[PDB]
């Protein structure tokens, strides 16, 4: 038992008179704390409440004097219930709605004093970070989410940041696998934010989400379209059969009311029209000016020709319709 | 399967009476919306098709030409 008394002799005289209440060199240069980040997950992507929620083990390392040891040659990773004792950064996350960290089997942090002093503090944080989300062209657009990670209290003279590893410190976000968004890029920033009190340091590491069209193409589109080629059939069907031309635009504008209200859920309500607003609004008067073309030639019927004017209006509709399509998506594309 | 086999009798019943026809084939492919919108909301929103969207799809296929061939035998009449 000589090692681990010996090891014990040693943390006793680490914290044997440390204070937490001042940070790594008080009254000295700023202490450099590295940050690196492991993406465990990102879920939950809610453009309805503007936030995603994102899941990682958060390890910040800084340099310490006073926690420097050499008798031990090995690197000492203490239990977990130390960290209440020592000094760590006053990190915040600045666009945090709720976080916390993990539970069981005890809360997950770590501590590690390497014989320098270094110190790999790490927490696994599961955090609503929320990003105003511009859905303008939702679903076909692109969102830049961020977390800004900022130090409350102190000021770029009492403590720095910067990414450990640099472009290496972010790490695992090329496994994650969102359901409806491909996780295009990562960017990680370094400011010095200057706010009224003074440059504050920060860090930003901003994932540019790109939404996935596979399940929008497959459900919010395509039975639009499909609809809306179903009013062109009315065409087809000649004047004489009043009733049955009558039916089916009936039924297709019902069939796009229906539609709409069904693809309203999990949308958010901002003012500006969205892409899939636009196009379900361009199919939907698309269709009612269908129904206004029967109601047109059934007023000529009652006032041969009117055979000639359901020929043009027959190409005129595929037609218009694909120009407006094709004007759309190239917009938008 | 059951709306899809609907749809095939709609080819049984007749080509004179076009009301009828057309009826059938636009009621059918309105079912089709409900069946499609009450499958999704269970799952995630993942971008490819799950084998079960993709099952509805093609019966919606099925059945919305089941309405273009009944179109293309209303043009000859
Ligand atoms: C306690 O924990 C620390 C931290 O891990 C251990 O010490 C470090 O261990 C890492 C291993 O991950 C070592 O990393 C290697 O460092 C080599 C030299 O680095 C020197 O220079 C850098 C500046 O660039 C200093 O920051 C650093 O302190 C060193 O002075 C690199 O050359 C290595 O890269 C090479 O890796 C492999 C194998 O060599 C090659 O195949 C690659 O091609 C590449 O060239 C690697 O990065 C680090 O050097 C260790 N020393 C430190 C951090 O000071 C302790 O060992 C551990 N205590 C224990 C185990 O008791
Ligand atoms: C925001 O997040 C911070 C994160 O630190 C929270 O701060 C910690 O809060 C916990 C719980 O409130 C604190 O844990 C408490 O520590 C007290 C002091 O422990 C020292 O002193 C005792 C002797 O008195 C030593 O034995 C011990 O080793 C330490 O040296 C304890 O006295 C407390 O005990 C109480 O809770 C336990 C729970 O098991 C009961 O069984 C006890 O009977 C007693 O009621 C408790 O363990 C922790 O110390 C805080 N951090 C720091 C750095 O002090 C904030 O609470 C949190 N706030 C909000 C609003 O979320
Ligand atoms: C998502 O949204 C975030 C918002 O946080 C964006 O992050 C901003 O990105 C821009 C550009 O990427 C940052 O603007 C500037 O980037 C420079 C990049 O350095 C290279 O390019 C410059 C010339 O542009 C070269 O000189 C340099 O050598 C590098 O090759 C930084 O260098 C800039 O900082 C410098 O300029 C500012 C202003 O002049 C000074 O105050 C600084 O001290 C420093 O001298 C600057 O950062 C911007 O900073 C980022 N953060 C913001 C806006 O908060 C993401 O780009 C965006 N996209 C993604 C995918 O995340």
């Amino acid at each position: 038992p000589s090692n681990m008394s010996l090891v014990k002799e040693t943390v006793d005289r680490l914290l044997k008179g440390y204070d937490i209440r001042l940070r790594p060199d008080f009254g000295g240069p700023p202490v450099a704390v590295g940050m690196n980040i492991d993406i465990a997950s990102i879920d939950m992507v809610s453009e309805v409440n503007m936030d995603y929620t994102l899941t990682m083990y958060f390890q910040q390392a800084w340099r310490d004097k006073r926690l420097s040891y050499n008798v031990i040659p090995l690197n000492l990773t203490l239990d977990n219930r130390v960290a209440d004792q020592l000094w760590v950064p006053d990190t915040y996350f600045l666009n945090d709605k709720k976080s916390f960290v993990h539970g069981v089997t005890v809360k997950n942090r770590m501590i590690r004093l390497h014989p320098d002093g270094t110190v790999l503090y790490g927490l696994r944080i599961t955090t609503t970070a929320a990003c105003m989300m511009d859905l303008r062209r939702y679903p076909l657009d692109e969102q830049n989410c961020t977390l800004e990670i900022e130090s409350y209290g102190y000021t770029t003279d009492d403590i720095e940041f910067y990414w450990r590893g640099d472009d290496n410190a972010v790490t695992g976000v090329t496994k994650i696998e969102l359901p409806q968004f491909s996780i295009v890029d990562y960017k990680l920033i370094t400011k010095k934010v200057v706010f009224s009190t003074g440059s504050y340091p920060r860090l930003s590491l901003s994932f540019k989400l790109k939404r996935n069209i596979g399940y929008f193409i497959l459900q919010t589109y395509m039975p639009s379209i499909l609809i809306t080629i179903l009013s062109w059939v009315s065409f087809w069907i000649n004047y004489d059969a009043s009733a049955a031309r009558v039916a089916l635009g009936i039924t297709t504008v019902l069939t796009m009311t229906t539609i709409n209200t069904h693809l309203r859920e999990t949308l958010p309500k901002i003012p500006y029209v969205k892409a899939i607003d636009m196009y379900l609004m361009g199919c939907f008067v698309f269709v009612f000016m269908a129904l206004l073309e029967y109601a047109l030639v059934n007023y000529i019927f009652f006032g041969t020709d009117v055979n000639a004017i359901d020929r043009w209006s027959r190409i005129f509709f595929p037609v218009v319709f694909s120009f407006f399509n094709i004007v759309y998506w190239l917009y938008y594309v | 399967i059951m709306t899809v086999i609907l749809s095939q009798v709609s080819f049984w019943l007749n080509r004179e009476s076009v009301p009828a026809r057309t009826v059938f084939g636009v009621t059918t492919v309105l079912t089709m919306t409900t069946l499609s919108i009450s499958a999704r909301n269970s799952l995630p929103k993942v971008a490819y098709a799950t084998a079960m969207d993709w099952f509805i799809a093609v019966c919606y296929a099925f059945v919305f030409s089941a309405l273009i061939e009944f179109a293309t035998v209303n043009y000859f009449t």
